[PDB]
């Protein structure tokens, strides 16, 4: 099936520059060219422009052109957008989309997301949100973990590596009054199960290289 | 530039309902229009292509109809997991433009919130800080009200809240709230409240634990 797989995203200082990959499969590469869309947060899509994979010829929206530009490796089937003197504005999901020239574009990479900001990388806390004594015999109960103060965005999580995702509830992140970000996963399970089955979230931060197995289980 | 405006900006449709959704081009694009669904967290899908054809895989109770300056979007019959924001977009003329998106929720029948709550962690104490979480579970609609009370005195401006998009499958919402304390004011009280108001609540539930126990 066709893919296209984004990266070289992340956090970026004002004034900086990043060079985002896509690296497409499944299809001729060079058969179609290919778009850069971007989508700042809670906004909506903006066409940054388009190239021309055969050749490598650019074709730029005004409001970028000069201070992005588009190139190829057509050996690795790859795409890239190199963004330059970057500011706050600039932060936004960045998506490849396939497509050719003046036309629709029939599909695009997963986003990745740039961060624009003088601050830090950190990596999250992560503390558990231990289910209740209380919870109901033969019942349903809640736990989670609590992935607390890391910079930027985002982080990923799982449950019991993937094995569990019923019931599973990540939250969007709140920044908070200090600049970190924070947010909560939960997940409702039998209360039978509690100190049965183990109940481990794994937190990856890529940004601050930071992964974590966190178990959570009933407290003493 | 081609400006492409959707209307409406949001709509709210129960499951089966025939659903259409407008977009309007400030030009003449003659049918070079397609539309896209992106549901949160997720790249858009393309739906449709030169306003009417849909893109292979697509379900058939996806159409688009127009040519000119005029054109929708319609779902025969809207199931739970069309939820998304739908975006049109021309190709009549670089830039490529899009439409703002026209935000599809899930009407359903009322369902009360199921509630918890976590103390801090023993851990995080150590760092100097604790999260109070409260967590409202698969209610319907998103409207709720949530009050946390620290022995009674109750508590503005120390909390966020955060809610999770439509479920996919059974259209609820899911909501927390995170109230934020020294580890020093923490321990100087005992009893920590959370109380939520719903509509499928007869009166306000309240989860409720008392330091240390």
């Amino acid at each position: 099936e066709v893919q296209l797989v984004e990266s070289g995203g992340g956090l970026v200082q004002p004034g900086g520059s990043l060079r985002l990959s896509c690296a497409a499969s499944g299809y001729v590469f060079t058969d179609y060219g290919m778009n850069w869309v971007r989508q700042a947060p809670g906004k909506g899509l903006e066409w940054m422009g388009w190239i021309n994979t055969y050749i490598g010829e650019p074709i730029y929206a005004d409001s970028v052109k000069g201070r992005f530009t588009f190139s190829l490796d057509t050996s690795k089937s790859t795409a890239y957008l190199q963004m330059n003197s970057l500011r706050a504005e600039d932060t936004a999901v960045y998506y490849c989309a396939r497509g050719y020239r003046s036309y629709a574009m029939d599909y695009w990479g997963q986003g990745t997301l740039v961060t624009v900001s003088s601050a830090s990388t950190k990596g999250p806390s992560v503390f558990p949100l231990a289910p209740s004594s209380k919870s109901t015999s033969g019942g349903t109960a809640a736990l989670g973990c609590l992935v607390k103060d890391y910079f930027p965005e985002p982080v990923t999580v799982s449950w019991n590596s993937g094995a569990l995702t019923s019931g599973v509830h990540t939250f969007p992140a709140v920044l908070q009054s200090s600049g970190l970000y924070s947010l909560s996963s939960v997940v409702t399970v039998p209360s039978s199960s509690l100190g049965t089955q183990t109940y481990i979230c794994n937190v990856n931060h890529k940004p601050s290289n930071t992964k974590v197995d966190k178990k959570v289980e009933p407290k003493s | 530039d081609i400006q492409m405006t959707q209307s409406p900006s949001s709509l709210s449709a129960s499951v089966g309902d025939r659903v259409t959704i407008t977009c309007k081009a400030s030009q003449n694009v003659g049918t070079n229009v397609a539309w896209y669904q992106q549901k949160p967290g997720k790249a858009p899908k393309a739906l449709i292509y030169s306003a009417s054809f849909l893109y292979s895989g697509v379900p058939y109770r996806f159409s688009g109809s127009g040519s000119g300056t005029d054109f929708t979007l319609t779902i025969s019959s809207l199931q739970p997991e069309d939820f998304a924001t739908y975006y049109c977009q021309q190709y009549n003329i670089y830039p490529l433009t899009f439409g703002q998106g026209t935000k599809v929720e899930i009407k359903r029948t009322v369902a009360a919130p199921s509630v918890f709550i976590f103390p801090p962690s023993d851990e995080q104490l150590k760092s100097g800080t604790a999260s109070v979480v409260c967590l409202l579970n698969n209610f319907y609609p998103r409207e709720a009200k949530v009050q946390w009370k620290v022995d009674n005195a109750l508590q503005s401006g120390n909390s966020q809240e955060s809610v999770t998009e439509q479920d996919s499958k059974d259209s609820t919402y899911s909501l927390s709230s995170t109230l934020t304390l020294s580890k020093a004011d923490y321990e100087k009280h005992k009893v920590y409240a959370c109380e939520v108001t719903h509509q499928g609540l007869s009166s306000p539930v309240t989860k409720s634990f008392n330091r240390g126990e």
